[PDB]
Order: C-alpha cells, then structure tokens, then sequence
C-alpha cells in the first residue's frame, strides 16, 4: 500500500495484521527515540532499529502499529494510513537535520529492504547497551543487527538479537 | 529552563509546539494565535478569527479551559499533552426576571427538563410488553415445572410467533430510525417464549432434557440473530455464552450421569479458561462481517463528518465498537456463570467445604487481576462486580440454610468489611499509586492463585 | 394514596419552600419605587474575574422549582409503591365476593393510565404509567400462583401478552391520529367514572355497611 | 403580612387559585388555565367520598 | 448596527370586588332554629 | 469594530465621549402607561393588584446592562474605595477608550507616583506624546507629578462647560495625591480635558455626582442616579449605580500589546 498526504512526504504502508512502514537513516545516532513511541495522540506497537551490512552498511527504524488500539486518534483523522504517514513523517523530521538524513520508504523500496534483510544465528542478549558496535565485529559475509523497543510500562524497555548469514 | 513539547489543534489542523511552561498562558496565547494563522494561512486554510465579542481561549481535549493567568505547569499541563485553542463567544447578557411564580416555575421547568415524546412513548411500550412477555414465559414455565400439562406449550409457541412476527415486521417497514431499538427489544423479548414453547414438549417429568433442549435453541436463535441482525450484540453474547455453558451442562447430564459437583468445577475450569481467551476470542469476533449498523457512538461521530480515506476511518470505528461490545458481553455472561458455579459448589453442609472457599479465594484474585488490566470501564467494573458477587453468594449460600450464629457472624463480617477493603484501595491509597515492582507481585500472587485451581479442578472432579 | 394522588402536587408546592404572595388587606400602599438592586455572584475561583449579577432573590425560585419537581418525582413513586402493595391483597379467586377487589383495581387502573395525562415530565408520567400496568401484572401473578386453575393461568398469560401490547398500539397510534372533540371528550369521562366508584367499593371491602347495618 | 392575622374569604379563594395554578405549573409545563382537569377530578374524589358516606348512612337505618 | 425602539405601553386595570357587609344578627337565629 | 466612534456632534456623540464602566440597572425603552381607573383600595382585588404592583416593580428596570459614564458632564470624576479596585476600574476604563476612540480624537495622561502599576500604559498609543519624539517612537504621557506638567498646553485653556468637540479631549489621570492641583484646576475644571481623581481626595470629593465610591469589596459602585439619555443627575441621594468591570493588569498589557501591533 501507499499513500501522498496534506504532508510533506509520500509514504508506503504495508498491513497484515496491523500496519507496519519504515524509514530509513545514514558516528553513533542518539538513542532516544523511545519517546517518539509515545506521540501526542497516537500509540505505537514497537519501535525496532534495525542494521544490515557486512559494506553495504543499512540502517532502519522499521515501526509496528495497531490501528484498534488507536481508534480514538484515527477517529479523528482521514484515514488510518494518514494517521501512520503522519506519525512516521513526524519521526522522519524529528531525525533529520544532522549528518544523518531520514525519510519514509515507498512501499517498492519496503520490499527492496526485505530482500537485503534476508540475502538469502547466536543467542538474544539480555545486557545489550555496550554490545552493538562490537556484535557487528564476528566475520560473516552478511550480518543483521537490529534493537528492538516496548511499551512494557510508562516507561519503555529494550531488547536485541543478531543473526549472520 | 523547562518548556514543554505539545501538540495544539485548531481549524481542523493539528500543529506541535514548545511552549515556555512556566510562563502565564495570558503572555502567550497571542503568538501562538498568530503562529498558528501563518501556518494555515501557508497550507491554503482558512484561517482563525475572532466572531463578534469573546475571547480568545486554550482548552484541554476534555474540554476545560485554562486559566490565563497561570502557567502550563500549576494547571499540570505536561510534555506530550494536547491543547485545543478557540475564541469563546462572549458569556454576558441581560438576566431575564419572571416576577409572577407560577409563570416563573413553568418557564423554568419547561426550560430545563424534556417532556414526555412520542419517541420515548414507542420505547417504553415496548419495555413495558417485553417485561409482560417474559413474565407469561417465566409463568408457564414455572406451571410445566409443577404440573405435567402439554397444553402450556401452545400458549408459549402462539404468544412467541406473533410477538416475532410484529418484531419482524416493524424491524422491516420502520427500518429508518435508530428507533428499531423497539424491534430489537420485541425480538429479545420473543425469543424467550420460543424457547420454552420448544422445551416444553419434552415429555416426562421437567428437568435436564427440557433444560438443554430450550437452551440449545435459544443459545442456536441467539447466534442467528447476529448473522441476520448484527444489532445490540453484547446481550446476545452474554445470552450464547449462558446457553453454550447451560447446554454443555444438560448434555453432560443426558449422555452421562455426571454429578452436579463435577460439572460445575468444570463450568469454573471452562470460565477461568475463556476468561485467558475472552480478548483473543473478542478480536476475532470482531470480524464476522455481520451487518453495519453504526451503535450509538459510531452513529454521533459519523455525523460530525462525511484501507485508505475515510471508509477505513469507519470500517475501523465499526470493528473496534463491534469487539468492545463483543468482549463487554462475554465478560458479563463469564461473571453469572462464575458466580452461578461457586454459589452450587459451596454448600455449607459437605465435608469438602472448606476446598471452594479456596476456588473463591483464587477466582477472586484472578478476576481482580483482569479488572485492573482491562482499560473498559465497564468492562472493569464487570469484573469487580462478579468478584464480589461470587463472596456475597457463598455467603449467603452458608448462612441461610445453615441455621447457626456463628456462620451468620462470620458472614454478616466479612460481607461489610470486604467492600469496604476494596474502596480503601482506591479512597486512601494515593490515585491508587503503587510502584511497578509492587503492581508485578499483586499480578503474581493473583496468578498463583491459578495453578492451585487444576488439582483442586481434578480433586474435586474426584 | 389515591386522595394522596391529588394532593401531589400541592405537598410537593408546600415542601419546595415556594410561598405564594402575601396581600395587601389593610394597607391601601399600592406603589412601591424599591428597585431591588443585583446580588452579585464572585467568580467561583476568585481568580480575579469580575463579578457577575444575578436579577434579585426572585433567582432562588429557579432552584425551588427543581426541587419541587424532585419531591412529585418522589412522591409518584412511593404512591405507587404502595399502591401496588395494597392492591396485592386480592389473594382468593373471583368466586364469592372476591370480585369487588378485582374491580376495584380495575377502576384504580383506568384512573392512573389516564390520570398520566397530567403529567408532562417523562418521568412522572412514566411513574404513572408503570405504576398502572404493575397494578394489573401483580393481582395476574397472585390468581395464577395461589390458584391452581389452568383458566386462571390462561386469563393471566392472556392479559400480561395484550394488555402492554395494547399500550404499545396505543401509543404508536394515538399522538399521529387526529380525534373527534366527542371522543376526546369521552376520554376524558372515562376517568372521572373509573374514578368515582372506588369509594364506594372500598367501604363494601371493610363491610363497613355490614357493621353499620347490625352494631 | 406575618402573623396569625384576619383574612376575607376573597382572599382565601385568591389563595386557592394561585394554589392550583401553581399545581398546573407545576405538573403540567403549562399555566394557560382555560379548563382544569385537576378539579375535575378532585370534584370525582368528593364524589367517591359522599358516596361512601351516604351508602354509610343508608346502612346504619337497618335495625 | 443593532436597533432598538422606544415604546408606551399602558397597564390593564386591576379588578374590583365589592366587600361583604355581613349577615345579620336573625340570620343566625333563623339558622339555629331550623337546623333545631 | 476598533476605534470607529466620531467626532462629529450627530450620531456617534450620542456614544463618542461615554465609557461603559459597569453593568447594572436601566429603566426600558419600553413606557408603562399608568393603569387608569383603579378601584379604590377597598374594592382593589388582592390577586391582580398585587401582581400588577409586582410588575410595576420588576419590570421598571432592565437588569445587568452596561452601565455608563459620560465624559462630557463632570469636569472630573474621584475614586473613592480599596486600591486595586481603583486601580482595576482605571485600567478598565483606558482600554475601553483605547479600543473605541482612535488615538486622533482622544490623548491620555496618567500623574503617578507609583509608575510599576503603570508600565503597562507605554504600549498604547494613545499615550504617546506626538510633540517630543525619542527612540521607541512618540513620547509616552506619563509623569510622577503634577509639577512634571511640562505641557503647558493643556494648561491654557478656560473653565469647562459640560456639553449638552475639542480636537483630542485629553483625559489626566491622577494617584498622585498633590496640593498642587487646586492651582491649574479650579472648582470648574479645564475645557477639553476630563480628569479621573484616583485616591479619593477632599479636593476632587467636592462633588458627589463626581465621586464613584467602592461600597462593596466585589466593586459595587454607588453614585447619584443619572438620566439614560442627558447623563444629568435625577437626584441627589447616593445609589446603586454599577458593579465595576475590574480588569488586571496581565489582561491589560494583553490588550496592549494588541493595540501596540496598530498605527492606522
């Protein structure tokens, strides 16, 4: 799915079961877009950094979510799809600005990063924080590295995992 | 200096901003108006303007105002919260004065109240024939209960085809109101003769086969009329949730010779199951593709305006009004089923007595549990309410056969001290605030309360 | 509690603190120039709003009048109550004398669902109303659950289905239709007739006669 | 006008008028007072209550 | 702008009632004997 | 609606030199005609003469209206009641001129000696001095005394007669509490200017129909009964008149910095 909006940005859309879109970012990035899952009306599922390379180094924010859980903003808004488009677009905004540039992915680019995130093993760690720039060290020929973020509480909370080729 | 992030809405707009949180309201509102016009004046909308005499004025999204003399943070505005921005229309007039009282009170009544309507009449006439109906129900059943008449069964099956023959008939001519609520509430009312008109041919002394037999086609015509209808869905859920446990009950007594002990700890097994499963089972219910019939909240959004645009806006308001009704249902029926099996289980004159006031000791926590998950309020005052349902009827299951002081002591005690335990929780305890770990180890004693249930389930099945 | 009907709305004058105007008898002083000037409300937060100005104390009358109201809502209420229970006490089946209480009821029936014209508000006339049917519904239940008769079971399941599904027609029908001034009329008759016996047949309930006839 | 003092029965029956025009505004929403049925049905009452009476009456010349 | 009017509106006239005078004295004699 | 009041005799006078300053009482447009042929008192039925009378009462008066202050009958006016009141009416009554009359057709001067109460004022321009220029624009027309009068052409004029129109009706505003005014106003008052005495004095209280005196901690004024139409006094016994329409300071400098964003 796609959509243009009163916005700034076209924004592909993919839904299953809940609507899913993802934005893509260019030395370490701030860590602090937990506050981002927690916007003025929306509620999002799950922010989840994710990271590709070897080379060919990717890095994405990839956001899940559910629309019946935010009926009460997409009530008041044209669409679900706006809804997210806007959502993603204030995420986008929010990152841009400094060295690294983001925007929203067309939906034919979505499934372009789902091929490069599968071209084609070792346990989720439970202390994380100190771990990424050296877990992408282990010598594979594609690995992919990604974080992912939860409402579990107010507050939100963290965990990773890592697959090589 | 601490400023807050918000949002702001306006004009059919939404914007975000960082205001100056500490300042007063009245030395910002000004710029903000001015800000806010640039911005709409730059995306091509009309913008603000002030109509005749007001005031320009920035309320919460609940509605309430904020003092322009205070700042942000004493009125609790926070970081993330909305703020909505309007012109208030000028407040003052003339006061009139009636100086004669008779004239005086009738113009104020008039004023103030709402009459008798036509529209209220049609409604309370179906009220009023629907609790006629199932008071002639509920008497021929009560006769086939004490005599063995088959003549009954005429009466019931007549009144039941022409109460749902009008029902029929005035939900297909007068379609055009939200006032088929009156259809609606006939064809509550004329299922239930159905039912008893069909379980009262089973012949033979009343009991099981009658029980299941009307039931199962009351549970069969519940289930029809959402395919057919799709319309009040909650009190039809409750009515298929009673019928499915009242069913599985009378087929364990035909097919078997159960006892009764054993199939109420299943019914209690059954409901602590569905009560894990209600939400899942919710969401998926909640597309059936039944009928669109917007209730009452859907109804007054969609006259506030016209998988993208708008038609998903409605298809996903309707979905999520469909699983809230769905689920508020299931957890009332889950609560009478619940309260109904600890209240047969805990007969004070058996030697196992002191084992399902444990089974009601668990259940309670377990439900309080879900009461302080589910974000319904109605759905957490259900559970609360079935909660105390199930103490108040194990008490009163003790003490009024068993004729004794001591029971009725404990009982009376018990049933003034416990409620007021649980408003305590509320009333002094600060908004209820406890810590996080604090919440997680309530959630885990009220979970170990499930665990003992499955042996007990198997020890008191045998 | 049928006296009581029509004192309803009197009591529920005298108990609001409505007073209805002194008179001038002997003072022969018509003109009074007095101008009552504001009571003046202070803003509630005292957040220096101005204050606002209120007519007189004439203003409290817009709060007696909402409690006048609440006390007839209180008073329909309970007299139905009671008039339900008493009318409970029709226990033996129609045969011997027993048909005097069943037509008393009858004509204390017909007075509420028309006295129910009275009353504007939803919920006094709703009051009226329920209280009405439930008069009928509850002397139904007593005949067919004291008595055994299969007949008595009928009539009751008979008038519990018709009768709300009467009042169902009545009011879907009655308020689009126009009527004949003479219907009309008669419609109003029918409940000063229904109205008048009650008395009469009370007296023949305490056999009142009877006593007086031989003490 | 405080007090226990006298009145004249034109006042007593001014009193009763602001008293059942005051009912009406009361129950009904409405004070145009053309017709009434409120005394109607209180005269039906009195109606009610001389009828027991006099069949009261009627009973007791039995001996 | 708004308008606004003056007008003059003259007041009805209250009612007059003429005060009872009040029955005699034998009237009340009368009164007694036939009810005695 | 900003400003639009004229000048000119006809029309708009009927509105251009009058402040609202409070709501209050008025008597209606509408005349009671006298009820003719009243029974005498003995034959007077109780139910409709005393309803009569009570409609004679009630309806006399139109309650909470704007009620007025004529600039143009009272050489001055003198506030007499609690400081903040004073003060708030004060602040009422300069933006209720600022908004309605233009800075061409009405100048203002405030005498203090408290000027932080007064920092407020700087923004309208109707305070702005057209004669001595400085970096912020127009000279504001504030001063801390009545010997800081270096005008002197608002000083030259005679003795005012009420009116029954100067070319800026100059409206000098005091708390200044000085001895010194009694020379440059006599008991009559300058011809183009109005004068509002704050902190009543015996000097500007010579007037009854001048002092607009706080009875009431809400800000009830009482003064003499004036007529709707000539402003003249009716009578003169003190009397309800208004509950003053008090404003604080933040609205104030709100209200200024609107009118600060206009030149026309």
């Amino acid at each position: 799915d796609h959509q243009r909006r009163f916005g700034h940005d076209v924004v592909g859309i993919r839904e299953y079961q809940g609507q899913l879109v993802a934005v893509v970012t260019v030395w370490l990035p701030v860590e602090a877009v937990a506050a981002r899952l927690r916007q003025f009306d929306v509620r999002l599922d799950a922010i989840d950094i994710v990271s590709v390379g070897t080379d060919e180094h990717h890095t994405w924010l990839v956001l899940r979510m559910d629309p019946q859980r935010n009926v009460a903003a997409v009530a008041a808004r044209d669409s679900v799809a706006a809804t997210l488009a806007a959502a993603t677009e204030r995420l986008a905004h929010d990152l841009n600005g400094r060295r690294w540039t983001a925007r929203p992915l067309t939906s034919s680019e979505i499934d372009d990063m789902d091929a490069t995130v599968l071209a084609g093993w070792v346990s989720p760690r439970d202390i994380t924080s100190e771990t990424l720039e050296r877990l992408w060290l282990p010598d594979t020929e594609a690995t992919a590295v990604t974080v992912r973020l939860r409402p579990r509480h107010g507050g939100v909370e963290v965990s990773a995992w890592v697959r090589y080729h | 200096p601490q400023a807050a992030v918000v949002a702001i809405m306006a004009a059919d707009v939404q914007i975000a901003v960082v205001l100056d949180a500490h300042a007063p309201i009245s030395v910002m509102i000004d710029p903000l108006l001015k800000v806010v016009n640039t911005r709409l004046r730059e995306l091509g909308v009309a913008p603000l303007e002030a109509k005749g005499r007001g005031r320009w004025m920035l309320c919460l999204v609940d509605g309430t105002p904020l003092r322009p003399n205070l700042s942000l943070t004493e009125q609790e505005v926070y970081d993330g919260d909305r703020l909505w921005l309007k012109f208030l229309e000028d407040t003052e007039h003339r006061s009139e004065v009636i100086e004669h009282i008779s004239t005086a009170v009738a113009t104020n009544l008039s004023k103030r109240f709402a009459p008798i309507d036509p529209v209220v009449a049609v409604q309370v006439g179906a009220t009023m024939v629907a609790v006629g109906v199932l008071l002639g129900s509920a008497l021929l059943g009560w006769w086939r209960w004490q005599h063995e008449s088959w003549l009954p069964a005429p009466f019931a099956a007549v009144i039941a085809v022409l109460v749902l023959t009008v029902a029929t008939m005035i939900l297909a001519r007068s379609k055009t109101v939200p006032d088929r609520r009156v259809g609606d509430i006939l064809l509550l009312s004329g299922l239930v003769p159905l039912a008893v008109a069909i379980a009262a041919t089973a012949p033979g002394p009343v009991g099981a086969p009658h029980a299941v037999l009307g039931f199962g086609v009351f549970g069969v015509a519940a289930m029809l009329v959402m395919r057919f209808t799709g319309r009040r869905l909650g009190v039809y859920t409750a009515l298929v949730t009673l019928c499915a446990a009242a069913t599985a009950a009378g087929l364990a007594r035909m097919v078997l010779l159960t006892s009764a002990v054993t199939l109420l700890t299943c019914v209690l097994l059954a409901c602590v199951l569905m009560y894990h499963g209600a939400p899942a089972l919710s969401r998926w219910l909640s597309g059936i593709r039944l009928p669109v019939f917007p209730s009452a909240t859907s109804r007054w959004v969609f006259e506030a305006r016209p998988l993208e645009g708008p038609a998903s806006v409605r298809d996903v308001l309707l979905r999520a009004e469909r699983a809230r009704s769905f689920l508020t249902g299931l957890l009332v029926g889950l609560g009478v089923l619940t309260v109904v099996c600890l209240a047969g289980l805990c007969d004070p004159h058996a030697g196992r007595r002191w084992l399902p006031l444990l089974l009601a000791a668990f259940t309670f926590g377990f439900l309080i549990l879900r009461g302080r998950s589910y974000v319904d309020r109605w759905q957490a005052i259900t559970l609360a309410a079935t909660a105390v349902l199930i103490i108040a009827a194990v008490a009163v299951r003790y003490v009024l056969v068993s004729g004794s002081p001591a029971v009725l002591s404990a009982g009376v005690a018990v049933l003034v001290l416990l409620p007021a335990a649980g408003l305590t929780a509320a009333a002094v305890v600060p908004n209820t605030i406890y810590s996080p770990l604090f919440r997680k180890i309530v959630e885990w004693i009220e979970y170990l309360c499930l665990m003992p249930i499955f042996p007990l389930a198997l020890w008191l099945m045998n | 509690c049928v006296l009581m009907y029509h004192g309803a709305p009197a009591l529920s004058r005298w108990l609001s603190g409505i007073r209805l105007p002194v008179f001038p008898s002997a003072t022969s002083r018509w003109v009074f120039e007095a101008r009552p000037d504001l009571p003046t409300t202070v803003v509630v937060s005292g957040g220096g709003q101005p204050t606002l100005e209120g007519p007189a104390s004439v203003r409290d009358v817009l709060l007696r009048a909402e409690r006048a109201r609440s006390f007839l809502t209180g008073l329909l209420v309970g007299l139905g109550v009671l008039t339900v229970v008493c009318l409970a006490g029709l226990c033996d089946p129609h045969a011997g004398r027993r048909w005097l209480p069943l037509l008393l009821a009858a004509f204390t029936f017909g007075f509420l669902i028309l006295r129910g014209r009275s009353y504007v508000d939803r919920w006094q006339a709703i009051t009226l109303a329920a209280t009405a049917v439930l008069i009928i519904a509850a002397v139904a239940v007593r005949y067919v659950l004291v008595s055994g008769s299969p007949a008595v079971l009928s009539a009751g399941v008979a008038v519990l289905v018709l009768l709300p599904a009467a009042g169902l027609t009545a009011a879907a029908v009655v308020p689009n239709t126009i009527y004949s001034p003479l219907f009309r009329k008669i419609v109003e008759w029918i409940e000063y007739l229904c109205l008048m016996p009650i008395f009469p047949l009370a007296l023949w309930l305490m056999n009142v006669y009877e006593a007086i006839r031989y003490r | 006008g405080y007090g226990l003092g006298l009145s004249t029965r034109t006042q007593v029956t001014g009193y009763q008028f602001l008293a059942r025009r005051t009912a009406m505004a009361l129950t009904r929403w409405r004070v145009r007072m053309e017709v009434e049925p409120g005394r109607r049905q209180v005269l039906a009452v009195v109606a009610s209550v001389s009828a027991a009476g006099v069949i009261c009456l009627g009973a007791l010349l039995w001996s | 702008a708004p308008v606004v009017k003056p007008e003059n509106i003259v007041l009805p006239t209250p009612l007059s009632v003429p005060p009872p005078e009040g029955k005699p004295w034998w009237l009340v004699v009368v009164g007694v004997l036939v009810v005695g | 609606s900003s400003r639009m009041w004229e000048r000119q005799p006809d029309g708009k006078d009927l509105n251009f030199g009058v402040v609202r300053v409070g709501v209050g009482m008025t008597r209606p447009e509408v005349t009671w005609g006298e009820p003719q042929n009243m029974p005498t008192d003995i034959e007077l039925e109780p139910v409709t003469g005393k309803a009569l009378q009570e409609f004679g009462r009630y309806q006399s008066v139109v309650y909470n209206l704007p009620k007025m202050v004529s600039l143009l009958v009272e050489p001055w006016y003198s506030l007499v009641g609690e400081r903040e009141q004073v003060l708030g009416l004060t602040r009422a009554i300069i933006c209720q001129l600022a908004f309605s009359h233009g800075p061409d057709h009405v100048q203002m001067i405030v005498v203090t000696s408290d000027p932080d109460r007064w920092d407020w004022v700087k923004w309208i321009p109707h305070f702005g001095d057209p004669r001595r220029r400085d970096a912020a624009g127009n000279a504001r027309m504030v001063y801390t005394s009545v010997r800081e009068f270096a005008t002197e052409q608002a000083e030259l004029f005679a003795g005012r007669g009420s009116f029954t129109t100067p070319t800026p009706h100059h409206v000098i505003i005091s708390d200044i509490e000085d001895p010194q005014w009694e020379y440059v106003i006599s008991s009559e008052g300058v011809d183009g200017v109005t004068f509002f005495d704050l902190t009543g004095s015996p000097l500007w209280t010579g007037a009854p129909q001048r002092v607009l005196r706080f009875t009431d901690s809400a800000g009830v004024i009482e003064t003499l009964p004036r007529d709707r139409d000539t402003w003249m006094v009716i009578d003169d016994n003190a009397w309800f008149f208004a509950l003053a329409d008090q404003m604080s300071e933040a609205d104030a400098e709100q209200f200024a910095h609107q009118m600060a964003h206009w030149r026309l």
